[PDB]
RNA sequence: GUAACCGCUGAAAGCAUCUAAGCGGGAACCCCUCCCCUAAAAGAGGCGGUCAGGCGCCGGGGCCUUCCCCUAGAAGAG
RNA sequence: UUUGCUACAUCGAUGUCGGCUCUUCCCACCCUGGAGGUGCAGCUGCCUCCAAGGGUAGGGCUGCCCGCCCGUUAAAGGGGAGCGUGAGCUGGGUUUAGACCGUCGCGAGACAGGUCGGACUCUAAGGGUAGGGAGUGCGGACCGCUUGAGGGGAAGGAACCCC
RNA sequence: CAGCCUGGGGCCUCGUGAACGCCCUGAGCCGGUGCACAGUCCGGCAUCUCCCUACACCGAGAGAAGACCCCGUGGAGCUUCA
RNA sequence: AAGUCCCGGCUAAGUGCCAACGAAAAGGCGUCUCCAGCCUUAGACAGCGGGAAGGUGGGCCCAGCAGCAGCCAUCCUCUAAG
């Protein structure tokens, strides 16, 4: 959207069936990643995903008016380590995402805990209600 | 016996070729690029288009491989086949030297030309045997 | 059928010299001079009077006298185009952005046509002069074929409006011929 | 049911033999790209590899003006010895034979070193003064000059080897009787690297790549491994079937050599060219390799082959863009590489 | 027409009377031809212009 | 260099007409450029250098194993 | 490329479903490239012609094949090679011997109906392929440098974003 | 979506020392012919000789007078309303 | 092994170079040929300039279709002209 004109991509940290936090107070708690959009791949592989891109994710653990629903999420943090173009090396405590509704915008009024730049710069209107940004 | 090739359809002049290597005679080709064969552009480059498979060419001439692309090896390839299949044919095939233009060796000497292969014998839209190299890959 | 016999005759005017050696046959005049190749012409004897073209065959079938009555059309082409130049139009339709067109050596470059940034260039035969006035080009010669192929890589060119779109009527497009110069 | 994937490897590299010389010399040359008289290549010997931060030059790169990591190769590369000049002609048969090669050591460049390889002319044959009137009287029909070079290993104490490697570099520039003039200047004298290149441009390698020896197909072609039970069941590192038919069994991957082959690169920046080795030796050396001690090129990214592997340095033959000159650099890795 | 006849019935100088399209092949042909020249079908038919103002 | 096709000049067939003669354009296609193997190419290529000296003999030049090794390596090879 | 019809070949045996692994081909074109028509304003559609250089993926259900469905994608085309490939694997299906049920039979027993359990042999004369060494020829014994007939290649393909 | 490491083999050398395939040694391949899928026949295109390791695609590969199916005025065990 | 044999014609696609053996309906004035019928120096066909039409644009129905929207007739200022 935003910062994808530069290196986007990372090391793959996520696939399919892969679990994240809902970072956010929208009323999930756990997720499963369902689909990750605009990945096409090779036989045999699983597509992959890692910070600032879109996914499609089922709620597993949260509020009974949003449990097994499909949403929209970006991820935001990553425990596998990463390299920014200055050479730095990063790495989270947990892989977590925010759910945004279908244009964009957060579903949640904040976002719990830190956030990658990344994912800041690609999605405005999330750097706009998160608070601490890594 | 030196062969000259200017203005000779190709076929035809082979067979002369033939019979006379096939006689105990070594045949020297000379001016191999200027023999002609009958029919428009198109016609002829698919008649030997369809024998590609792959691409490059990397020497002096010497070879006669499954792909002969130049006009030293397009008379020689056409030579070949109207020669008889026993040992006899291959030790008849290495009496057989085409040039392109005429060498130092040979600037004084008699040239022969058959008759019947001239190229007033046909009604026209022919090509010259440089001109088909010059697409299919020699640069000649 | 066969024809048995036909014979035509075209007229050299005056201030006008033609030469005729093995085939070939060339004109020299005011405007200026065209040369020409007929060795395509077999079956066709081609003699130089002292004061005419004659053109003479035999037993012609439909290929042969279609073939005939095109050189005639040919050689009195090359007459007129000596004594007469040939002058062909082509005009600048524009619906929202105007065109830009301008002539550097050998090439016509056409830009800011519906709005593209790419430019547009057309090949210039030899002996043709291309001008630009306004609204209009003027394309100018002695060879008709030169002045006529000139003029259509000016046409084809600028076309290009016509793919992905509804024809609204934006290019170069052709106009007269055949002013007295 | 046939579900469709790309097949493994490269169809356009078999064979996938040894490399018949450690030096290879390319098969084709840069067009004359509008200068005047001067080589189109060098010889380097590779050392090690660390990494720069340099401020980005590329205008067009979405890091431009910015200090970004980037790692470089270490390259070793004295002066060479001119030894020889070249002529090529079409000859009768239409080739691209050599007319005559023109030596000249005697004057000046009496080596023994050179004897190592070749054991070379002896005073009585010095008979080289009507080579060089043969190349003036066939002027106008010598299409290409070369310059046979040498390398000078003695040089370079790392690499404990002292007889030298011969190759023939191209001249690209003006006329050929400018080009002659130029050949002959050059000969028995030493060539530094700067008479050749320049901070900033671009490069092509050529070289022999590690070799690794008789190797499977999972790592010679990277074929899948046969999954579950198969990791357990009978031999899973192979392929199923060798085609289906009797028509020579086909090109399907087998078992074999893998490394040490002749390969290129293309579009390799140069990106600083020194003399003051105490600004790129790292603490304690370079591992497995030495110290460097002559002049040296720095040249971003990675370059094929081990350490004290000879490469030949071209002029770029597809080059990606025209760089201008100082990408400045601003800080480099001089730590130790053990721990 | 983007490209026009050079002196003929030619038309976008302030006309549309267009070219004949072949049914067949889909070639496009002259506006008084009686065959396509490609393909001799003689089932032809006009371009499409626009209805000038209403029924 | 072409495919489908788009155009010019032009008759057969006074006109018209991209085609019949005669020309110009035109694709991830084909050939060259580029990369890899190439003188067992039978037309089996080219270029620089060594094979001292004395009267078959004396004397001598070169290459390999052995010796110390690694950039290479299943043995060979390099 | 289905299913039938025939009974020419194999009955002192050509291992019989599906899957995996790996290779190649066809074109009757799903996407990528070119051109045109439209009841083509633009965006998106629909249709016709050339074209096989590149691509055509991940999962839930069933032994499957077909098929239905989930989230994507430029698109997630369709076929052949003894229904390619068991001296490469597997062993879910199927077609032995053990056993249960329903229907049928006086019975022993049968089904083309369901269900539980049930073995996968071999050290490669020859060819082919992948690599690595010597010899003879060119051409008396050696050291070094080259050319570029010929041969192979997909060495690149595609999408998203900026203006 | 594979990577690295270890024991025993394999690899090179000394000693002991078999078996199955075998009309023939004449077996490169593509298109055909022909009881209808040829190493040997026809037409082409190829092909200098020997040795080592590795692979098992082809030799309708090796191994067993097909258990399936049908026939024979062949059997054997079981059954009963023969 | 024996004809680059002779005469009259056709085909431009490499069609074809096939006794038994591999192509239909349909389309082509592409070109080559034979039959019909109808116009031609009392100026044909095509083309070109003009007359290129008038009461009337008659009309029924209609604000109006002023051939050609729902049925249709049919009269001369005329002669080198409608």
């Amino acid at each position: 959207m935003n910062v994808l004109g530069s290196r986007k991509g990372f090391t793959p940290a996520l696939q399919h069936n892969s679990s994240v936090v809902v970072a956010d107070n929208s009323g999930a708690k756990e997720a499963v990643i369902i689909g990750i959009y605009g990945y096409r791949g090779v036989l045999r592989r699983v597509p992959f995903a890692n910070i600032a891109d879109l996914v499609m994710v089922s709620v597993r653990k949260g509020s009974p008016d949003v449990r097994k629903q499909k949403f929209k999420a970006v991820i935001v943090r990553q425990r596998m380590p990463f390299r920014r173009p200055d050479g730095t090396w990063i790495s989270f405590e947990d892989n977590a995402v925010v759910i945004i509704n279908p244009d964009g915008t957060p579903k949640g009024t904040e976002v719990r805990g830190p956030i990658a730049r990344e994912a800041a710069e690609r999605w405005p209107k999330i750097a706009s209600v998160a608070t601490m940004v890594i | 016996v030196i062969v000259d090739a200017t203005n000779q359809i190709l076929g035809r002049m082979s067979t002369h070729i033939a019979k006379l290597l096939k006689s105990g005679k070594k045949v020297y080709v000379v001016n191999a690029e200027k023999a002609i064969i009958s029919g428009p552009r198109s016609r002829v480059l698919e008649g030997y288009s369809l024998l590609f498979t792959v691409k490059t060419m990397q020497n002096p001439y010497r070879q006669g491989i499954r792909r002969p692309r130049n006009p030293i090896n397009i008379v020689k390839r056409t030579v070949r086949g109207m020669l008889p299949k026993n040992k006899l044919g291959k030790q008849i095939y290495r009496n057989l030297k085409a040039y392109i233009g005429i060498p130092k060796e040979l600037e004084g000497k008699s040239m022969i030309r058959f008759d019947d292969a001239d190229v007033s014998r046909l009604k026209g839209k022919y090509i010259t045997v440089a001109e088909l190299s010059r697409l299919l890959g020699g640069l000649k | 059928l066969k024809a048995a016999y036909i014979r035509e005759e075209i007229q050299i005017p005056d201030k006008v010299k033609v030469s005729l050696e093995n085939n070939v046959l060339k004109v020299k005049g005011p405007k200026g001079e065209v040369i020409k190749d007929f060795s395509y012409a077999k079956g066709i004897r081609i003699q130089l009077n002292e004061g005419k073209i004659i053109l003479e065959t035999t037993f012609a079938d439909r290929r042969k006298k279609a073939l005939l009555y095109s050189i005639i059309a040919h050689i009195k082409n090359m007459i007129t185009g000596t004594i007469n130049g040939y002058r062909y139009y082509l005009k600048v339709i524009s619906t929202h952005f105007p065109i830009s067109v301008k002539v550097s050596g050998d090439e016509v470059q056409v830009s800011n046509l519906i709005g593209e940034k790419n430019i547009r260039r057309a090949k210039i035969l030899p002996g043709v002069k291309v001008t630009v006035k306004g609204e209009d080009i003027v394309v100018e010669g002695s060879d008709i074929y030169n002045v006529a192929q000139t003029a259509a890589n000016i046409e084809s060119s600028t076309k290009i409006v016509g793919y992905d779109r509804r024809i609204f009527s934006d290019g170069i497009y052709i106009y007269k011929k055949e002013v007295i110069g | 049911r046939k579900l469709s994937s790309p097949r493994r490897g490269s169809a356009g590299l078999r064979p996938r033999k040894r490399a018949d010389e450690i030096l290879p010399t390319p098969k084709n040359w840069p067009l004359v790209n509008l200068k005047e008289p001067k080589l189109l290549g060098f010889i380097g010997y590779k050392a090690g590899m660390t990494h720069v931060y340099m401020i980005d030059d590329k205008p067009t790169s979405p890091n431009y003006g910015k200090e970004v990591y980037t790692p470089v190769t270490i390259v070793e590369s004295p002066p060479i010895l001119g030894l020889a000049l070249r002529a090529y002609h079409i000859d009768s048969k239409g080739e691209l034979s050599v007319l005559v090669d023109y030596w000249a050591n005697f004057e000046e460049g009496s080596l023994k070193y050179l004897k190592r390889k070749i054991t070379s002319l002896k005073v009585d044959s010095s008979k080289m003064k009507e080579k060089l009137d043969l190349i003036q009287k066939n002027l106008n029909n010598i299409t290409y000059m070369r310059l046979l070079v040498s390398t000078q290993p003695w040089l370079v104490p790392s690499l404990g080897k002292k007889r030298p490697e011969i190759v023939e570099i191209q001249i690209g520039g003006g006329s050929i009787q400018d080009q002659l003039n130029y050949g002959l200047s050059l000969l028995g004298k030493q060539i530094p690297v700067r008479d050749v290149f320049r901070e900033g441009q671009l490069t092509d390698i050529i070289g022999v790549t590690k070799g690794k020896g008789f190797q499977g197909v999972i790592k010679r072609y990277s074929v899948v491994e046969f999954p579950r039970w198969h990791k357990h069941r009978k031999g899973s590192r192979k392929i199923g079937a060798r085609g289906p038919s009797i028509s020579t069994p086909s090109y399907v991957p087998q078992p074999g050599q893998l490394g040490f082959h002749r390969r290129t690169e293309y579009n390799k920046r140069i990106i600083k060219i020194g003399d003051n080795v105490n600004e790129i030796n790292p603490a304690g050396g370079i591992v497995n390799y030495g110290l460097v001690k002559n002049t040296y090129l720095v040249i971003e990214g990675s370059v094929l082959g081990s350490r004290k592997r000879p490469l030949f340095l071209r002029y770029p033959i597809r080059p990606s863009w025209s760089p201008e000159s100082a990408p400045k650099i601003t800080y480099v890795n001089l730590a130790s590489q053990q721990g | 027409m983007p490209l026009t006849d050079p002196v003929k019935l030619q038309i976008v100088q302030q006309r549309v009377f267009l070219k004949k399209i072949c049914r067949d092949c889909g070639a496009l042909n002259s506006i008084r031809a009686t065959k396509c020249r490609r393909c001799h079908s003689s089932n032809l038919r006009a371009k499409k212009k626009e209805l000038p103002a209403k029924k």
